[PDB]
């Protein structure tokens, strides 16, 4: 399985993104899906996480009401739509997959990262 | 034998959201279905006969609505009295009840903090070793605790238990207890549990040394 | 009638 | 209104006998037919036994069919549940519900119901848990914050509580739900999250109290 996310740039405080997800080979249909990020000095973050169509999405404290996650099972592919977007938001931002079925968070597959940055 | 199941076994929701619950039947039980609900420590109450009468003094934001073998149970706007588990029964044949859907309360996400516990020597000097792994105020409520001694990875020597939502947050508590006998306790020397959350990036293992 | 019908008094 | 009182419940050993009561207020009992309805986390609600308002007809879940009686006394207002030849997987709380009223040609469940009461089917004997300090230390410190507790081990039947340093101690206690071990004995664990700078000078006491067997334990809890 290979993660690649996508979407990220510069934006203006207030500003809106899309981050996008796509993975290759495994269905991920069956999976939950995760977006963290990472800011210079800081250790690695968790910003939302798309379970199963059904299953619902959960959000942490800093992005609650400001970021969606969403699905494309038919592309394989999730997303991360961000709105107003602050300073404190600026990272690189990270998909993985939850290769447990049943949600412990056993993140097994990593992506390489998309840079957001608001200023 | 009439059959019921109710979907989702949990639903995670949060106050005024339209929530609807289904359950169904293995043959046709045409209207004669009851939904009941039960708050814990607390017996169980009726909502809805007939599949779709209300019981007096159940408020109007509640309906259900199916015949045959398909029923559902709606809230049109959910309050924090409704965070329950709804049960349906059939009384077409006999009584059967479903397995239970649980109304959870929705909240962020929180990673657990992980703390590891040694066995006192007052139980060793008792024949036992009992280790303790806690997972403190986490949400959501799925999680993986594994015991690895030495390295190697536990199967069937351990035991978890897990708190309702907390009343002040809503996030939930897990313990994960080792037994092992004193004499399988001292044949080894590293004791770790590792945990993964949805919360967590990477694993959390806490870990000691038996006698350190 | 059958165990689910009326069992009350009438 | 409508009030239903279950009693008689009770630790049993497996084959013996048990009566279960349950005293009805607030209605006319003898104009309503009665369920007995057990709830384990076993086998979830399960229907139990019915009994029509004068006591002609009764019914009986197949898994209990030979074993159990219900009976009802209408001029003393008392539904009963004879239980014999009782297994370990009969351990429920045990609910008495009065019958709604309806139209002739209805079918019927029930509206009301009572509180519980709970039955134990087991060979165990009675016995007070011992108490082991779950000790903190640099394993169980995150930043200024550490995590101390209590081991209830060994103990039967249920319940058993747990305060700490005799009441004064409330926030941030989470006492766990017993669990049941291979050998019929019920255990548990009591922590509480306390500043890592009070480890050491500050005394930590939970104290422990079973009933059943009249145990009373004050642990005090060390680091290490």
């Amino acid at each position: 399985v290979q993660l690649x996310x996508s979407g990220g740039g510069x934006v203006q405080x207030g500003x809106s993104l899309x981050l996008s997800c796509x993975a290759x080979x495994x269905x991920x249909x069956x999976x939950x899906x995760x977006w963290x990020r990472q800011x210079p000095g800081x250790x690695r973050e968790x910003v939302x996480x798309x379970x199963x169509x059904x299953x619902x999405x959960x959000x942490x404290d800093s992005x609650x009401g400001r970021f969606t996650x969403s699905x494309d099972x038919x592309x394989x592919x999730x997303x991360l739509q961000x709105x107003x977007l602050x300073x404190x938001d600026x990272a690189x931002y990270y998909c993985x997959x939850x290769x447990x079925x049943x949600x412990x968070x056993x993140x097994x597959x990593w992506g390489x990262g998309t840079x957001v940055t608001v200023s | 034998d009439i059959q019921m199941t109710q979907s989702p076994s949990t639903l995670s929701t949060s106050v005024g959201d339209r929530v609807t619950i289904t359950c169904r039947a293995s043959q046709s039980i045409s209207n004669w279905l009851a939904w009941y609900q039960q708050k814990p420590g607390k017996a169980p109450k009726l909502l809805i006969y007939k599949a779709s009468t209300l019981e007096s003094g159940v408020p109007s934001r509640f309906s259900g609505s199916g015949s045959g073998t398909e029923f559902t149970l709606t809230i049109s706007s959910l309050q924090p009295d409704d965070f329950a588990t709804y049960y349906c029964q059939q009384y077409s044949s006999y009584w059967t009840f479903g397995q239970g859907t649980k109304l959870e309360i929705k909240r962020t996400v929180a990673a657990p903090s992980v703390f590891i516990f040694p066995p006192s020597d007052e139980q060793l000097k008792s024949g036992t070793a009992s280790v303790v792994c806690l997972l403190n105020n986490f949400y959501p409520r799925e999680a993986k605790v594994q015991w690895k001694v030495d390295n190697a990875l536990q199967s069937g020597n351990s035991q978890e238990s897990v708190t309702e939502q907390d009343s002040k947050d809503s996030t939930y508590s897990l313990s994960s207890t080792l037994t092992l006998s004193k004499a399988d306790y001292e044949k080894h020397k590293v004791y770790a549990c590792e945990v993964t959350h949805q919360g967590l990036s990477s694993p959390v293992t806490k870990s000691f040394n038996r006698g350190e | 009638a059958n165990p689910n019908a009326n069992p009350n008094a009438n | 209104q409508v009030q239903l009182v279950e009693s008689g419940g009770g630790v049993v050993q497996p084959g013996r006998s048990l009566r279960l009561s349950c005293a009805a207020s607030g209605f006319t009992f003898s104009n309503f037919g009665m369920h007995w309805i057990r709830q384990s986390p076993g086998k979830g609600l399960e229907w139990v036994a019915i009994i029509w308002y004068d006591g002609s007809n009764t019914y009986y879940a197949d898994s209990v069919k030979g074993r159990f009686t219900i009976s009802r006394d209408n001029s003393k207002n008392t539904l009963y549940l004879q239980m014999n030849s009782l297994r370990a997987e009969d351990t429920a709380v045990y609910y008495c519900a009065k019958v709604w009223f309806g139209e002739s040609e209805d079918n019927y469940s029930v509206d009301v119901w009572g509180q519980g009461t709970t039955v134990t089917v087991s060979s165990a004997s009675t016995k007070g848990p011992s108490v082991f300090p779950l000790a903190p230390s640099s394993k169980s410190t995150s930043g200024g914050t550490a995590a101390l507790g209590c081991l209830v081990k060994d103990y039967f039947p249920e319940p058993v509580t747990v305060s700490w340093n005799s009441g004064a101690l409330t926030s941030g206690v989470h006492t766990f739900p017993a669990v049941l071990q291979s050998s019929g004995l019920y255990s548990l664990s009591s922590v509480v999250t306390v500043p890592s700078s009070s480890l050491g000078t500050q005394t930590y006491i939970c104290n422990v109290n079973h009933k059943p067997s009249n145990t009373k334990v004050d642990k005090k809890v060390e680091p290490k």
